């Protein structure tokens, strides 16, 4: 059998994990990076994750009315002296151990979506002097480094970064920063008509060659494309192989250029499809022929009319979200209004269960849409 | 009299898991 | 007269039709073989089939109607169409001296021209339309009544002693003459319906499961002129839905998952309404968005249905307008665009289950393999106020145990048996077994 | 703010040792769970004086007094517990679905360190009965 001693007060530092089968690898892993983490963004308001080298999770906690004890084997200083009164389902006691910590709840792990904090990160519009509207903020505290950005955000390593390098995040003169869309963008058709002009392989891509086909012709007082900028729209618009070099992708891009024209055209005033077709049609900066498809044309405007939508713009509420957009749009296609809700579920759970209990599911024939109360 | 004994409970109440603040860990 | 609203009967049935998105289609003028097939302008999985009456659409000779039925098709791209056969409607004479038949069909010739369409050598005999062929048959009986009568072995009444192949359904005459199954794949043309068959596998309907649960009195049954519905759960294609009636439930229901299997997922959405006509409007309004072609119940033809129309008619609302519902002869309730099929029936028929297991739980521990969520009936009415969460969860494991019920075992086995019998999933799910052997005796012939 | 949880020790330890194979985690280390709350003395000190050595209810370790309370018994799936001398309650050696991390939260310095997993339990869900 086993002796049962008891301290007269426990430890509260204690806690119990959940640990599941892969949160378990990670933990069994002697080089993960800087193993587990746990990360949050403040003290007294925001929630806190628990962070690997590659996912982030969740943490719930869960109260129980059992008594729980966590108990150690020890030593015992003295030899333990006892008189046996019953010998009915026992066995002699071979071992002493101790309960120091009692515990009324455990903690729950869930796979979660990491995030970025963006609370100090400015705007770069190309603008001369950035130093003073650096420095003359509120947050004297300045995002020194990227390492300081991950640590002070609600993510992972990897994810952190994919997402930096999808945001075009960027860095000018020690400080990060995020471009506009305009000035991200134009750098980008810089960068290709430059590569095209210099016959550069746009199947590998390096960025000394990049940066030196681009700012050969401008004069360096008014050139602003760094290899830092060159290496975030490359790390936008392209795919490292052996991670040293890029190769471009193209979808994205012209879906992208799609928006670009979008902010540009449809956003004082709306007007019949076939003919914004055709006008949208009339628009080919890049030299590439671009394809049309209705799945191109989805998540970044609405309607026998269309119009512009910024997705920062919308409330942030669900209800109150969908409420504007009952608002804005009496009948809606499916492949419309996926893109637009797909982030902010409240549930965090499938896609198309919020749909139909935000909205009215009203399929049709072509393609099953949603519409209006 | 005077003897150790645990205070049984009649059921098992399971609560909803909740958000963890950084206040709730330390 | 009466021709003219049975005209306004199908016209009505037309605009039902057209609404849940099935428009008729008529394919393009006619020109090879059969074999080559493709070659010919138009495909669709047949579902569905009923008699009906169509216009016209030198001489216009009035005003008259054309028999014929409409056959119901889901295409390729994941749309429905429906398209309609004309075919005169016929049966036969026989006589016991065959030397003077020429007489009896002078004498027919002028005694029927008011009904008869044609005829032609038995004597087959063909008209415009079904009430001019009973019109016959109400003529013709008296005789052949005399004729049974008479114990023969010279007028030439008394020469036609019976009538052969004369209780043949309309839609059934018109599934076999034509050789066309519910189940199988057709291309429809000018020339008619092209079997496929190097398409075997079934294409997928839309597919709706409902349960409702409603007040009732202590050791009484419920009563639809007093009681109310306080709930009504199903599920659209393994996706549940539940609405609420919250005059009696007194508090929102939130979604949740009830899932006692893996085989069964149960993704509930809930749609909490302010009262009972609110519940009925949001029930109507989705069942329009999302055009079920099979709606299946337990036992609904004795209680669901019957209770549902009655709470819509008294809130004044017209439930044949809404979804092409109503009653029939029999006191069953059904529509042209989507079959009824209550799984009780089934049960009852072809299961092989002791009258201790026509319960919806018997049959789902019998035929699932797993043990379904259970409730005191008497203890329903007051748990809506006092525990409507358990009563919910009842209310959608119901619908979770409808749906997979009908789609593990009832559809399959009727829809393959609608693939060599000659009838819509309602009739042969609904004749006796005898009638079915009757069809297949006659298709063997 | 984020810290680090420092798993060295566990993992030299872990690797050295078996998979758990008993209720005792190769670090001497176990899980007790009781359906109730565990009614203790409120004068321990008292007691400790007035303990007598044939008793043998009370020690001291390093400082701290504690209390031998009862007795553990493992015949297999089956498990009883002893407390007092005339209590008894029935349980079992239940393997967890999800194992259980122990983790030692250092307030002062903002560090966490992984003590030991748990992936079983000795759990007693039944009404304690007579002796």
């Amino acid at each position: 059998s086993i002796n049962l001693h008891s301290a007269p007060e426990y430890d509260p530092s204690y806690k119990l994990i959940q640990l599941t089968p892969e949160l378990l690898d990670i933990i069994q892993d002697p080089v993960q990076n800087h193993q587990l983490r746990f990360k949050s963004l403040d003290k007294d308001k925001s929630e806190v994750v628990l962070c690997s080298h590659d996912k982030t999770w969740v943490l719930k906690q869960r109260k129980h009315s059992n008594t729980v004890l966590l108990m150690r084997e020890f030593v015992p200083e003295q030899p333990i002296t006892f008189d046996e009164t019953l010998l009915f389902g026992l066995s002699k006691p071979y071992m002493d151990v101790v309960g120091f910590a009692k515990t009324e709840s455990e903690f729950e792990t869930r796979e979660t979506h990491g995030e970025l904090n963006l609370n100090s990160v400015p705007i770069y519009n190309g603008e001369l002097d950035f130093s003073d509207k650096i420095m003359k903020r509120s947050s004297t505290k300045v995002i020194g480094t990227l390492e300081e950005l991950l640590e002070n955000s609600p993510c992972s390593a990897l994810e952190g970064i994919s997402k930096w390098h999808k945001i075009g995040g960027s860095v000018k003169d020690g400080v990060l920063c995020i471009l506009s869309q305009d000035f991200l963008f134009k750098a980008l058709h810089v960068l290709l008509m430059s590569a095209m002009a210099e016959s550069l392989d746009l199947q590998h891509l390096n960025v000394e060659d990049t940066h030196h086909a681009v700012g050969k012709d401008i004069e360096d007082e008014f050139n602003p494309y760094t290899r830092e900028i060159i290496e975030t729209v490359l790390n936008k618009f392209a795919v490292q192989e052996q991670e040293n070099t890029w190769r471009l992708r193209i979808p994205f891009i012209a879906q992208w250029y799609g928006i670009q024209a979008l902010r540009k055209y449809v956003s004082g005033i709306s007007m019949p499809i076939d003919e914004f077709l055709i006008k949208w049609k009339s628009l080919f900066p890049p030299f590439f022929p671009c394809d049309i498809d209705i799945d191109m044309l989805r998540g970044y405007h609405f309607k026998k009319t269309v119009q512009y939508i910024a997705k920062s713009t919308l409330p942030m509420d669900p209800k109150e979200r969908f409420k504007v957009l009952f608002r804005l749009q009496s009948q809606w296609d499916l492949e419309d209004i996926k893109p637009l809700i797909e982030e902010l579920n409240s549930r965090g759970m499938k896609i198309d269960s919020f749909i139909m209990k935000y909205a009215r599911r009203k399929r049709l024939g072509k393609k099953t849409v949603v519409t209006s109360r | 009299t005077v003897k150790i004994w645990v205070k049984y409970n009649e059921g098992f109440s399971n609560a909803v898991r909740k958000n963890v603040t950084w206040n709730n860990l330390w | 007269a009466l021709s003219a609203q049975q005209l306004l009967n199908a016209s009505k049935i037309d605009d039902i039709d057209s609404m849940m998105g099935f428009e008729r289609y008529v394919p393009p003028q006619y020109n090879f073989d059969a074999k080559d097939i493709d070659q010919i302008p138009g495909v669709g999985w047949l579902t569905n089939m009923h008699a009906t009456l169509v216009s016209q659409e030198e001489r216009v000779t009035t005003n008259q109607g054309i028999s014929g039925v409409d056959f119901y098709f889901l295409d390729e791209e994941g749309g429905s169409f429906k398209s309609t056969v004309v075919y005169d409607p016929y049966f036969f004479i026989a006589c016991n001296d065959e030397s003077r038949v020429n007489d009896v069909e002078e004498l027919v010739k002028k005694y029927l021209e008011s009904c008869l369409k044609s005829l032609q050598i038995l004597i087959k005999l063909s008209f415009v339309n079904s009430n001019q062929l009973f019109e016959a048959r109400k003529l013709l009986r008296p005789i052949l009544q005399d004729n049974a009568n008479n114990n023969v072995q010279v007028d030439a009444k008394h020469l036609i002693e019976d009538i052969r192949e004369y209780d043949v359904p309309y839609h059934v005459r018109v599934s076999i003459d034509k050789d066309i199954r519910v189940g199988k794949w057709y291309k429809v043309t000018q020339q008619g319906f092209i079997e496929d068959t190097r398409k075997i596998a079934f294409a997928d309907p839309v597919v709706m499961a409902f349960a409702i649960a409603t007040t009732k009195p202590p050791l009484k049954f419920p009563d639809s002129a007093v009681d109310q519905i306080m709930m009504i759960s199903y599920m659209i294609d393994g996706e549940g839905f539940l609405i609420t009636n919250r005059e009696i439930i007194s508090e929102d229901i939130e979604d949740f998952e009830y899932t006692p299997k893996p085989e069964y997922p149960g993704f509930f959405t809930i749609f909490n309404e302010n009262d009972e006509v609110a519940l009925l409007q949001r029930f109507f309004e989705h069942i329009r968005d999302v055009r079920p072609t099979v709606i299946s119940t337990f036992n609904g033809d004795f209680f669901d249905w019957p209770f549902i129309h009655n709470r819509s008619k008294i809130h004044g609302l017209d439930m044949f307008d809404e979804i092409g519902f109503a009653p029939d002869a029999e006191g069953e309730y059904k529509s042209s665009y989507c079959s009824h099929m209550d799984c009780f029936r089934w049960v009852k028929r072809d299961s092989y289950l002791p009258q201790g297991s026509q319960g919806l739980k018997a049959v789902t521990q019998s035929k699932l393999g797993y043990n379904p969520i259970e409730l005191d009936p008497e203890l329903m009415t007051p748990y809506a106020f006092e525990k409507p969460q358990h009563l919910s969860e009842y209310s959608v494991s119901d619908a979770v145990a409808t749906y997979y019920l009908y789609m593990k075992y009832v559809h399959p086995f009727i829809f393959s048996l609608c693939t060599i019998i000659p009838l819509n999933p309602d009739e042969t799910l609904r004749k006796g077994t005898g009638t079915l052997c009757e069809m297949l005796l006659m298709v063997q012939a | 703010p984020s810290v680090d949880i420092d798993a060295s020790q566990w993992q030299k330890l872990t690797q050295s040792r078996e998979k758990q194979t008993t209720v005792i985690t190769p670090l001497g280390m176990m899980m007790l769970e009781i359906q109730g709350e565990l009614e203790l003395p409120k004068d321990f000190a008292s007691l400790a004086r007035r303990d007598s050595p044939n008793e043998g209810r009370f020690s001291e370790q390093d400082g701290e007094t504690l209390i031998r309370f009862g007795s553990l018994q493992i015949d297999g799936e089956r498990a009883t517990l002893f407390v007092g001398k005339k209590q008894r309650l029935l349980g079992k050696v239940t393997k967890l679905d999800v194992p259980m991390g122990i983790m030692h939260f250092n307030s002062k310095d903002n560090k966490v360190e992984l003590v030991d997993v748990m992936k079983y339990k000795v759990i007693f869900k039944d009404r304690p009965l007579p002796i």
